[PDB]
């Protein structure tokens, strides 16, 4: 009982919010819909492995 | 949008250069600088008129946290006639009510600086209402004037305020 | 060499510019005598009440009694239907109806033309 | 014009007022403390030099227009004291100002929490209502016919007794409860 | 000890206040100098701003008729 | 409980702006009675105040020298 | 209905037979049993209204109505316990009798399928109301008040009597049910003119409508708490209810008969709005702004659309429980003051903070803050007369100014400011008083957690 | 901005007394708005909330 | 903050004004030196000295109670009634 | 969870994490944080209540409406055939109400989802918002407080009578 | 509270003028009615329509906050001259100089802004230059028609 | 600024009006003038989810910036290079649309002496 306020205040209230958010919000169709994620040339995709390829070759310019 | 945010913070700033209550001063600066805002929202700037508000915020509350920190130390009060030389007899709240005022007028690589010199960038270097512009520098002028008519009337010169210190 | 002050309605003009302040008669005198004699019997015969120590409850001012028995049931007692009265219930009484009745019928009659006609944009107006 | 006592006001209060209040408007207008002090010194020399005028039709004329003077160079926001009314601080407190019958108001169980005030206020309430049919007859055994001319109200003329209608000027709450 | 109220006279200050002050005023101007030493260009300007009247008539195709 | 109030005979106009205001009140047959009550203003502690440019160089010196070590830090740094 | 009506009157022999100390306890704890089997009316359907029988059935207009009266009873019985505590026991039973009896004659005036029972019912609830304002009102002119009160009713519901047997004649029924089934389009003539008048008026004096509103600042004003609970609460609503019923009958007349109604409702909740700026009768500024708010009922009706329907019927529950905790409010100051005068006692926040609370919270849900329901109706009400007309968005905007203007003001004068120095007869607030201003805000605040019970018929 | 109001700021400590103009009285009486604007528009709505509207 | 006022405190202060006075000697001056009768001080004297009061104590009197103020006793005690003093 | 084609969701595309510089992210330091200190006691709460769930089984059904004749086929003035098709018209129109809700749903989401191209990867949803708002429309607009089945079967055949005149006078 | 002491009928009468008066609480001197045209103000006294914070601020009022004494006549706008309403106080400027002053800055800005606006400043460049069909099919239009090309050049 | 006095002041007809401009054909005066060049393809750039004024004919510098300032968190300092580049490669754009300018000018002014050797002429 010295971080008792981080205990009641945020980890019992993270607690009950996430068991809200994961077994009743998101259950749920789009109650949370996200912006998909921002993708460039180069990156690879996690759920596939495809490799984006790169951009074309740059006229350099200085 | 640009053309009653020009005409607010041209009468705000304008207005604010003969007040004696500082709360009212300060109340006639932010509503200066959301007409600047509103100016930057007509110029088609929205983003840099949400970070001149994101910048505003920080030392538009230390201004007035300055000011009630002079209001307290002076027994409630709060007309500048009755201050003075509070440069050395409050030193925190004077360093912080500089910074403050630079912040506002727009010292460069200060807060301010990092929006509102931009905002004036993009005012300039636009297909505007060339009134608003110009009403919109005046108005920039001001707020450095009614900053140094806070600086000058508090913290500067010999005390006015009564004899218990 | 100065500007008068002009009083308005909502501006009235200063005790200190009034010429009447500076009346030095002795009728004026009497008539503040008069008026301070008045005051004091009023002020004398509040604060017997006032300070009543077996009183406990509301002193009931006449003057307000009065004022609130003026202000909602002397109203139609008093009233004479003439010129005046007349002109103003009737002016401000139907002519703002008449006036709204005529805006929100045009209003009314082009919007339904405009949409009997296919003209106003109705497309995605399925709440109303 | 409007007073409790005075029925009116004489040259001589007017001058004063007019002088105190061009000398507020003027150092609302001189903020700086010496030149105020300058300032204050050239318009007492200006009402030294009429104060010697037995005229009393000029004197009243001079005071009118020294009323135009004054209406023309005020200061559009003067300086007010914060506790004076158009003050920043006026009647800020007065939702603090509760009055002292509510204390007859309070439960027994918090009348308890302050025996020795609640005892100390019991003869209080006491020596009023013994102080107040003297204080009755005091008053009508002292005010003329036709009710009293001004507003002044009599001290205590006996030893012991307390000065008329007293309760509510000495039982009045504090500036800053 | 708390501060004394003091009588017409300048009154007392503690270190701690004026250290502080004087700590954030030197901070505010070494901020200042160094992103005026680093950057340079938000104030002074970023890019060369042409001369247009510079500008040969051959680039702008312009045909001398 | 008691508070000591000073003397007040050091509150002398001499070395004062009143002293000015006096010197002009005698040019033309005045004399300022309020002068050592305003004299607290301009004296002490409160003597010497500085003007605007010196209040906005407030830090300049210390700040000045930490930018100069931290220059010569980041040169020698990257060397 | 029958498991609501009998009850009810079986609170007559629970009130006549009852100990001299314990006839308001009885009524109360029976009152607050009935209130809470008023929640069995919620089984109500998508498609289909609760239909019991040949005489009786509830949508879902009614329903919110029968629940806020029979909440209604024990909050009234709260309320005029203490300023007929010195009364004789047996008129403190026939007031009680009186009351028990209007909540008898409202319960099947909402609930009644058949019109002209609903109109037997609906002029059934003038005599106990008559009786309990020229009987235990206060002041002098209650007499008149309730000549006002009844003959401003009678005089527009005897045309509403010849209409319904009118229609009863013509159509066979005056069955609702029939006629959702049976219902002819009305045209255009000087007959359907006068039909539509006969239909309407009763109600418009019901509401108020604006211009006939005259009955409403004596009735409300003169009558004890009780009664201007049960009137400003639950009687204007019957003309809501009366319109909403029988607007059904009225197509396409209704589309050009509105037109000037529309106007004295759209004006008149500019003018009514402006009186409580200048009342010095705080009952009487509540008296105002309930033709204020009403004058939205009657416009939402009039325009005849679903969002419409919807906020009127939101803005009538919301609208009965935020007069009602105002009339209250007005006598837990009038119980100690003895004077309806607003400017008399000021400052009560220094005396009374928990009842300023109150008072704070009633005046906030009057001037329609979201998400209360209150500003759900009103809110409605705003969109369905944009659709009606893109300008009357004006007159509803003035109108939101001018709502939130007197109900701050009656704050600022009955709380705020400093206190009135000779009274000094400010009781502490009661018990009783404080339990009736919880009973009749935390419904209302509960309400906004879910506010499609109060939605109407056509959610 | 900075220059003109540090002029601005040294000419108050000169032993000069100026009559204010209508520059100033503008500025300082909040450029008239809440002085007219606060006395004007309830008059013409209070009167007509009692004289027309209510009596 | 704002420290309490003594009649000791506030006698204090207005004497101390009273001495930074031009036309008051400070040896024959004491709380019953009447501006009048004693001092042989100005009506206008005697406006600029509770205006001193007024700019030391931070507080206006008004002018119908700054009248009848005619030695430092008188105001002192009026202070002390308007601060409320002796708690 | 629901049915993923009345609610469709296009294949979310992550990139793999490629930290260029040499700071260490907090993100994965609290999602680290989060998975063992909120998530694994979250998930045993909820075993243990879906446990004792599974201890007792039982169901629910969807509510099937057969169809009844609808009002086209009721006699005039017949109360007991053309009650069932206003319950019929009623219930259907609650359902077409909250087929649009769905429509919505889908646009809101795909808004979102794109996020700054939204409006070119958004074409379809628009389209199909477009499609059944005018169907809506159609159908069920202007028909007032006292909608009835009667009333939208004037409705059509009014538009039916401008489509055939719109027609005939076309030809 | 009594009837004759309740407010009456319009006063024609010297001796009812001075029963009014004497009802009222003040002089038959001072004592003015409002005008007999059938308003319904009866024997009310026309008080002179000054609000409430002109008044004396030091003078030891019953009513402080109203500045408002005990049996002192009301006036009939009271509640309209309160402090927290209507003040008819005097002003530094002149009340007809304050509107022209108001309405000329109003009315010169609005002017002004209306010749910036169909005189506009600008810089001095050519168009901001999108690729792909000046961004075609992402401003939505759609693929399955075709635009026009637009085509951006080298300068 | 001189160009809203050569246009407001002096005569208009001679400065180009930027509401519609180029006035003149692109080949007027280019013997084969060659097209600006789009690096960045439509569906990398869609990708990236750029702003509509963000994806110009220098959109791929801004493409190259952004990855390098999500694959480099929390160190925001540590992409000066990429976002120098964007913005060199904006100012030439910006130079571009000067020239673009100044080429409307030197025509308008070249219309102007064309139709004056004409009315001396004939
Ligand atoms: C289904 C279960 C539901 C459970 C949750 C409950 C849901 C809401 C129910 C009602 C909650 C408020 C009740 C208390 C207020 C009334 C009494 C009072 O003033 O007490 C002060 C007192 C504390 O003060 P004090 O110092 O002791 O003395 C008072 C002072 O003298 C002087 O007092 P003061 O002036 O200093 O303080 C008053 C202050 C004054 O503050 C204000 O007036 C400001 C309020 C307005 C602005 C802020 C809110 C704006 C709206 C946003 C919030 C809602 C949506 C949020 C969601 C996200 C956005 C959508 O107000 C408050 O502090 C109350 C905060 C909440 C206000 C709610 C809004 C009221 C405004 C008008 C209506 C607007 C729409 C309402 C929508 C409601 C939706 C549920 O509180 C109590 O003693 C509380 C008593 C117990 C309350 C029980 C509440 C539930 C009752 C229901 C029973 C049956 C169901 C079972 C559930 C039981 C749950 C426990
Ligand atoms: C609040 C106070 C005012 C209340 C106003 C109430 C409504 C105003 C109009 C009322 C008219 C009377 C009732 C109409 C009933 C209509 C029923 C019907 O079948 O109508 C069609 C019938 C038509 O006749 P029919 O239907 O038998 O004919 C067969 C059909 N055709 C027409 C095709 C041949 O209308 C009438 O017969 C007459 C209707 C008008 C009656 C006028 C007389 C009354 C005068 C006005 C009284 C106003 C209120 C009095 C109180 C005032 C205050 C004290
Ligand atoms: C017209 C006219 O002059 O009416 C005056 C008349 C009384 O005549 P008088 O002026 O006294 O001679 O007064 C009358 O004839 C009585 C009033 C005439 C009708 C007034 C109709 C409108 C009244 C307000 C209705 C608001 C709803
Ligand atoms: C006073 C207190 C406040 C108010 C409370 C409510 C009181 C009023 C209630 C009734 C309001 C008036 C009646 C309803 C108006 C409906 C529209 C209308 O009548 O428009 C005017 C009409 C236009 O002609 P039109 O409607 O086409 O008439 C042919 C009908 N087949 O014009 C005409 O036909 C010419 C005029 C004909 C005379 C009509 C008389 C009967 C109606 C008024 C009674
Ligand atoms: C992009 C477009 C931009 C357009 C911008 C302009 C639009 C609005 C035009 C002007 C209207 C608003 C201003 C006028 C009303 C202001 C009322 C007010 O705030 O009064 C304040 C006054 C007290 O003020 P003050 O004397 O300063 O107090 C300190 C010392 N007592 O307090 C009082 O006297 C109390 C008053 C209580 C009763 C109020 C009566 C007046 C109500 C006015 C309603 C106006 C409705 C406008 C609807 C507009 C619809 C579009
Ligand atoms: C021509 O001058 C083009 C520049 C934009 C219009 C003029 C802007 C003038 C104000 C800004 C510069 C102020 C320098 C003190």
């Amino acid at each position: 009982r010295h971080s008792i306020f981080a205990f009641t205040h945020v980890l019992i209230p993270v607690w009950i919010i996430h068991y809200y958010l994961k077994y009743h919000v998101t259950t749920k169709p789009y109650t949370i819909v996200e912006k998909k994620p921002r993708i460039f040339p180069g990156d690879t995709i996690l759920e596939t492995g495809e490799v984006i390829p790169p951009m074309k070759e740059f006229p350099d310019q200085h | 949008m640009l053309c009653l945010g020009a005409m607010t913070t041209l009468f705000t700033a304008m207005c604010a250069l003969t007040q004696n209550d500082i709360k009212k001063i300060i109340a006639f600066s932010t509503s200066s600088q959301l007409g600047l805002m509103m100016v930057t929202i007509g110029i088609n700037q929205p983003h840099l008129a949400f970070l001149h508000i994101c910048t505003h915020a920080f030392f538009k509350a230390m201004l007035f946290m300055c000011s009630g920190s002079i209001i307290h130390s002076l027994n409630d009060e709060q007309d500048i006639r009755k201050m003075g030389g509070l440069f050395k007899a409050m030193p925190f709240t004077t360093t912080a009510l500089i910074i403050g005022s630079l912040a506002l007028t727009g010292m460069p690589f200060l807060t301010g600086f990092y929006s509102k010199d931009l905002i004036i960038e993009s005012a300039n270097t636009s297909y505007t209402n060339a009134w608003a512009l110009l009403m919109t520098l005046v108005a920039t002028s001001f707020t450095a004037i009614y900053s140094t008519r806070i600086i000058f009337f508090a913290l500067l010169g010999q005390p006015r305020f009564p004899t218990l210190i | 060499s100065f500007p008068k002050y002009e009083p308005s309605r909502l501006a009235s003009l200063p005790t200190t510019l009034d010429p009447a302040e500076y009346d030095i008669s002795s009728e004026t005198r009497k008539a503040q005598a008069e008026r301070l004699a008045i005051r004091s019997r009023l002020k004398r015969e509040y604060q017997l009440q006032y300070n009543d120590p077996s009183r406990r409850g509301v002193v009931e001012d006449p003057a307000l009694i009065r004022w609130t028995c003026a202000r909602s049931a002397n109203v139609y007692p008093n009233f004479r239907p003439n010129t005046k009265t007349s002109l103003l219930g009737a002016l401000f009484g139907i002519g703002p109806l008449i006036f709204w009745y005529y805006v929100f019928k045009t209003d009314r009659d082009r919007k339904e033309k405009l949409i009997q006609e296919g003209k106003l944009d109705r497309t995605f107006n399925i709440s109303y | 014009a409007f007073l409790p006592s005075a029925a009116y006001l004489t040259h001589q209060q007017k001058v004063l007022q007019l002088y105190k209040r061009a000398l507020r408007h003027l150092e609302s207008r001189c903020v700086h403390r010496d030149k105020y002090r300058y300032f204050a010194c050239l318009l007492r020399a200006r009402f030294d030099e009429h104060k010697n005028e037995k005229d009393m039709v000029k004197a009243t004329q001079l005071l009118r227009e020294a009323e135009k003077e004054f209406w023309h160079g005020q200061h559009p926001q003067p300086y007010i004291f914060p506790e004076s009314p158009g003050g920043t601080s006026y009647e800020r407190y007065e939702c603090y100002k509760v009055p002292e019958w509510c204390l007859d108001d309070w439960h027994p169980s918090e009348k308890a929490m302050y025996p020795d005030y609640f005892a100390k206020r019991e003869q209080w309430k006491k020596l009023r209502r013994e102080s107040w049919e003297r204080e009755v007859k005091q008053l009508q055994e002292e005010t003329p016919v036709g009710g009293p001319r001004t507003e002044a109200l009599p001290p205590a003329r006996k030893q012991g007794d307390l000065p008329p209608l007293w309760w509510h000027i000495v039982t009045r709450p504090r500036e800053r409860p | 000890a708390h501060i004394e109220p003091r009588y017409r006279q300048f009154p007392q200050l503690t270190r701690s206040q004026v250290i502080q002050a004087e700590f954030f005023s030197a901070t505010m101007w070494f901020w200042i100098l160094w992103r005026f030493w680093h950057d340079s260009d938000a104030v002074l300007g970023h890019f060369p701003y042409p001369d247009p009247s510079q500008w040969t008539d051959e680039e702008l195709g312009i045909p001398p008729d | 409980s008691k508070m000591e109030l000073p003397d007040y005979k050091q509150w002398k106009i001499e070395g004062t702006p009143l002293e000015t205001v006096q010197e002009k009140l005698a040019a033309r047959g005045l004399r300022d009675p309020w002068g050592r009550n305003e004299a607290w203003r301009y004296m002490g502690g409160f003597a010497n105040n500085v003007s605007f440019v010196g209040a906005l160089l407030k830090g300049f010196k210390w700040g000045f020298a930490a930018f100069v070590v931290a220059v010569g830090a980041e040169y020698y740094l990257e060397s | 209905m029958l498991k609501y009506i009998i009850p009810t009157m079986m609170l007559m022999p629970l009130t006549w037979l009852s100990k001299n100390s314990m006839i308001w306890i009885n009524t109360t704890l029976h009152s607050l049993l009935i209130s809470l089997t008023s929640l069995l009316l919620l089984n109500q359907f998508g498609d289909n209204s609760l239909n019991f029988s040949l005489t009786f059935f509830s949508d879902s207009l009614s329903t919110p109505l029968l629940i806020l009266t029979m909440w209604l009873l024990p909050l009234m019985l709260m309320a005029s316990q203490h300023h007929l505590s010195k009364e004789n026991l047996a008129r403190k039973k026939l007031f009680i009798s009186m009351l028990i009896l209007l909540q008898l004659f409202l319960i099947m005036t909402f609930t009644a399928t058949e019109l002209i029972f609903f109109y037997i019912m609906f002029e059934a609830t003038l005599v106990p109301t008559l009786i309990i304002i020229t009987r235990w009102g206060n002041q002098t002119e209650r007499l008149n008040a309730g000549l006002y009160f009844l003959f401003y009713t009678l005089a527009g519901s005897l045309p509403l009597l010849v209409a319904l047997i009118y229609i009863q004649n013509t159509m066979g029924s005056l069955n609702f049910l029939i006629l959702q089934y049976w219902v002819q389009p009305m045209p255009n003539s000087w007959s359907n003119t006068f039909m539509w008048l006969a239909c309407m008026m009763a109600f418009m004096v019901k509401m108020p409508l604006y211009g006939l509103h005259l009955w409403l600042p004596k009735a409300h004003v003169e009558a004890p708490i009780a009664g201007s609970m049960v009137l400003a609460a639950i009687l204007l609503k019957l003309g809501g209810y009366g319109m909403m019923r029988i607007t059904l009958l009225l197509n396409p007349i209704t589309d050009f008969m509105a037109y000037p109604f529309i106007m004295l409702s759209l004006w008149g909740m500019i003018m009514t709005s402006s009186i409580c700026l200048r009342q010095t009768d705080l009952k009487s500024l509540i008296a105002y702004s309930s033709v204020s708010h009403m004058a939205l009922v009657i416009v939402a009706i009039l325009i005849q659309t679903p969002w419409s329907y919807m906020g009127a019927t939101a803005l009538m529950i919301a609208h009965g429980l935020t007069s009602s905790m105002l009339f209250c409010l007005a006598n837990s100051n009038y119980e100690r003051v003895h004077s309806r005068t607003m400017i008399l006692a000021r400052g009560l926040q220094t005396l009374l903070p928990l009842m300023a609370a109150w008072w704070l919270l009633a005046s906030l849900t009057n001037l329609a803050l979201p998400p209360s329901i209150n500003l759900i109706g009103e809110l409605f009400v705003v969109m369905s007369t944009f659709s009606w007309s893109n300008i009357t968005i004006i007159l509803m905007g003035l109108n939101m100014v001018i709502t939130a203007l007197y109900s701050l003001y009656m704050l600022i004068t009955t709380q705020r400011g400093k206190h009135t120095h000779h009274i000094n007869n400010i009781l502490p607030s009661f018990t009783r008083e404080n339990a009736l201003m919880s009973l009749h805000m935390l419904p209302l605040l509960l309400l906004s957690l879910n506010p499609k019970i109060i939605l109407g018929p056509l959610y | 901005g900075f220059i003109l109001a540090l002029e601005i700021s040294n000419t108050t400590h000169y032993l000069k007394f100026n009559y204010p103009s209508n520059t100033f009285k503008f500025s300082n009486l909040l450029g008239y708005y809440p002085t007219i604007m606060h006395r004007l528009t309830p008059y013409m709505n209070l009167t007509m909330s009692q004289k027309s509207a209510s009596s | 903050d704002a420290p309490p006022l003594t009649l000791e405190g506030i006698k204090d202060r207005v004497l101390y004004v009273l001495k930074l006075y031009d036309k008051i000697d400070p040896e024959k001056l004491s709380v019953n030196s009447h501006f009048m009768k004693d001092l042989g001080l100005d009506s206008l004297d005697q406006v600029e000295i509770i205006m001193a009061m007024e700019d030391e104590f931070g507080f206006e009197i008004p002018d119908i109670d700054a009248e009848k103020l005619m030695c430092p006793q008188e105001i002192v005690d009026y202070i002390a009634d308007k601060k409320d003093v002796y708690e | 969870s629901w049915d993923k084609d009345v609610y469709p969701e296009p294949p979310r595309r992550t990139p793999a994490p490629s930290p260029q510089t040499s700071l260490p992210n907090p993100i994965t330091y609290l999602t680290k944080a989060f998975d063992l200190l909120v998530d694994r006691p979250v998930t045993l709460v909820r075993e243990f209540i879906e446990r004792q769930h599974a201890k007792n089984k039982y169901y629910y059904y969807h509510r099937e409406f057969r169809r009844v004749p609808d009002i086209t086929e009721c006699h005039e003035k017949d109360v007991l055939c053309m009650f069932e098709a206003e319950m019929q018209w009623k219930r259907d129109y609650k359902v077409d109400q909250e087929i649009v809700n769905i429509i919505q749903e889908r646009l809101k989401a795909c808004q979102q989802r794109e996020g700054e191209s939204h409006r070119q990867n958004c074409a379809k949803e628009l389209q199909q918002f477009t499609q059944v708002v005018k169907a809506y429309q159609d159908r069920y607009h202007d028909l007032g407080a006292h909608y009835s089945a009667r009333k939208c079967l004037a409705k059509q055949k009014q538009r039916m009578l401008a489509e055939r005149k719109a027609t005939k006078e076309a030809a | 509270i009594t009837k004759d002491m309740l407010p009456g009928p319009y006063p024609k009468t010297p001796e009812e003028r001075a029963a009014a008066a004497k009802k009222y609480n003040m002089r038959v001197e001072d004592y003015e009615p409002y005008p007999d045209d059938g308003m319904g103000y009866g024997d009310y006294p026309k008080l002179p329509d000054r609000s409430q914070q002109e008044r004396d601020p030091w003078y030891d009022w019953d009513h402080p906050d109203l500045r408002l004494n005990w049996g002192e006549p009301m006036h009939w706008d009271l509640d309209m001259y309160i402090r927290n309403r209507v003040d008819t106080s005097p002003t530094p400027v002149n009340w007809n100089l304050m509107c022209k002053h108001l309405f000329g800055f109003v009315a010169f800005m609005l002017f002004m802004f209306w010749v910036g606006e169909t005189y506009p400043t600008y810089q001095p460049v050519g168009p901001k230059q999108y690729p792909y069909n000046n961004l075609y099919l992402e401003r939505g239009g759609d693929p399955n028609k075709e635009p026009e090309p637009v085509v951006h050049y080298e300068i | 600024g001189a160009h809203l006095a050569r246009r407001y002041l002096g005569d208009a007809s001679v400065e180009p009006e930027p509401l519609r401009m180029p006035t003149f054909p692109p080949d007027y005066g280019f013997p084969e003038r060659k097209e600006r060049e789009m690096v960045a393809t439509q569906q990398e750039m869609n990708d990236a989810q750029l702003v509509l004024q963000q994806r110009d004919y220098c959109a791929h510098y801004l493409i190259r910036f952004l990855k390098c300032k999500r694959d480099s968190f929390p160190n925001f300092l540590a992409c000066k290079h990429e976002q120098h580049d964007w913005d060199y490669c904006e100012h030439l754009d910006y130079v571009k649309r000067m020239k673009e300018f100044e080429r409307e000018r030197r025509l308008l002014q070249r219309k102007k002496r064309r139709e004056q050797r004409e009315a001396d002429m004939a």
